[PDB]
């Protein structure tokens, strides 16, 4: 009814304040205005935590790749907008969306892998623990790199329509997410991917 | 139809979220309705985004942030014709132990050098990306990519380093694929044998008693060095870094975590 019209509304004033420029926030839809929006906050409710523990652009043009984040449960917590000059995504297509379906099947399984602390995935808190009290390089940081290669979906490819790429980083935890148990209480951060990921040529 | 539900929760599943997001959302004792979180997640994000006036996801801060978080290393700015060493960033100093001064307006053959350097001579021309492996640096590696516009580029650190997981007894139970290029054999080849099997007679007891040690550290790192037998049967210099935890699933006792680097 009249709700509705207030519902969308309000989702226009989100749309608004999304962080792109219109020619982008137009092509939106309502569920990717939600998503972005959600994406948005994620990133500066971390940032956040970070402030209170207390170029950039060129440097980003400098790599060959785009930087990657990858949260504990394989959500796409932020991707660098060069992201479209390897894989044709744009950083819309892909902020706060599940990794698994960006990459190969055969692959999936090794990528879950790389996400676990000790690449040991279930098919635990009380460690982590440990490695949050340690951090503020510690004692656990030569456990927490990474390297591996995966098959990335990539739309500028004709072929398979998949580009094999590199992933370097460190796992680190993704404060400010604001997870919550059923009791209520806040949930520890989990660990997440923070990565540079370039093609192998 | 009404066919698309999928659509329809994934909403609901994001406005959700978004309650959790805004601050005093979550904090209300009424559990509010879609529209009202809507409204508290406009305010909040108009507080966020601030009074204009470009927009951008991340502020040039954050985004150095992050791949400093990824990568390790620092941004560089030179010319052709001259040096000439035109800017140099703050995070130099963690990736070389060398201070910051020492860069602005000196002689760019300091910390590059032995002896070559005629590489970058004719890599400076125009001929525009312009990616290399270059010499740096004993005090007291460098993989820096960049493109012409005068260089800009990053200097940054291939695996030279895996991970493994074992019994008690020091038997491979998880063998990470980057051992294959750290070490020359792939994970089935040391899968089954003990850790003891690979290391030199003279390292052995060291060895055996670092992991007599790990336990007793319940969970705290311990390093030790020792020569690892590599699949061309060459013995390799390797600090092998390890601590222990009580494995759920299998309640099984003490599992050793290692992380193998050669030097």
């Amino acid at each position: 009814k009249r709700h509705r019209d207030r519902l969308n509304a309000e989702l226009d004033h989100l749309a608004s304040l999304l962080p792109f420029p219109p020619d982008i926030i137009s092509k939106l839809d309502k569920l990717s205005v939600l998503r972005l929006s959600v994406s948005y906050l994620r990133v500066k409710s971390f940032f956040q935590v970070v402030q209170e523990q207390s170029e950039g652009r060129l440097l980003l043009e400098s790599l060959n790749g785009f930087a990657l984040v990858v949260s504990a449960e394989g959500t796409i917590f932020y991707a660098s907008a060069t992201i479209v000059d390897y894989l044709g995504f744009h950083q819309t297509d892909v902020m706060h969306q599940n990794i698994y379906d960006y990459i190969h099947v055969d692959d999936r399984q090794d990528f879950c892998r790389q996400l676990h602390w000790a690449m040991d995935p279930p098919q635990d808190d009380a460690i982590l623990g440990r490695l949050l009290r340690a951090q503020e390089p510690t004692e656990y940081s030569a456990f927490l790199t990474r390297c591996f290669i995966c098959r990335v979906r990539c739309l500028l490819d004709s072929t398979s329509g998949f580009l094999t790429m590199q992933f370097q980083g460190k796992l680190k935890f993704l404060f400010g997410q604001k997870k919550k148990a059923p009791s209520g209480a806040m949930l520890p951060p989990r660990l997440s991917l923070f990565c540079i990921a370039a093609p192998v040529l | 139809s009404e066919i698309e539900r999928r659509r329809r929760n994934k909403m609901t599943a994001y406005i959700t979220e978004l309650s959790d997001m805004v601050p005093t959302c979550s904090a209300l004792a009424r559990k509010p309705d879609k529209l009202t979180i809507l409204r508290m997640a406009v305010s909040h994000m108009k507080s966020l985004r601030g009074t204009g006036n470009k927009p951008s996801f991340l502020t040039d801060q954050e985004l150095k942030h992050l791949i400093l978080e990824a990568a390790d290393g620092f941004l560089f700015i030179v010319s052709c014709e001259t040096g000439r060493v035109v800017y140099v960033s703050d995070s130099v100093t963690p990736v070389l132990n060398q201070p910051q001064s020492e860069w602005f307006g000196s002689t760019l053959y300091d910390q590059v050098h032995p002896d070559d350097v005629d590489k970058l001579r004719e890599q400076l021309s125009t001929s525009s990306r312009r990616s290399f492996i270059c010499r740096m640096r004993c005090g007291n590696v460098v993989h820096c990519t960049g493109y012409i516009k005068c260089l800009v580029a990053i200097g940054r650190l291939q695996p030279t380093e895996f991970i493994s997981r074992h019994n008690i007894e020091g038997i491979f139970t998880f063998v990470d694929h980057r051992c294959v290029a750290t070490v020359g054999y792939q994970p089935q080849e040391l899968l089954g044998k003990n850790i003891v099997e690979f290391c030199h007679p003279e390292d052995q007891q060291l060895l055996r008693d670092s992991f007599q040690q790990v336990v007793k550290l319940k969970g705290q790192v311990l390093s030790v060095m020792f020569r690892f037998r590599s699949k061309n049967r060459e013995w390799l210099w390797v600090r092998t870094s390890s601590f222990t935890f009580q494995n759920p699933y299998s309640d099984e006792i003490e599992y050793i975590i290692c992380t193998n680097t050669n030097v």
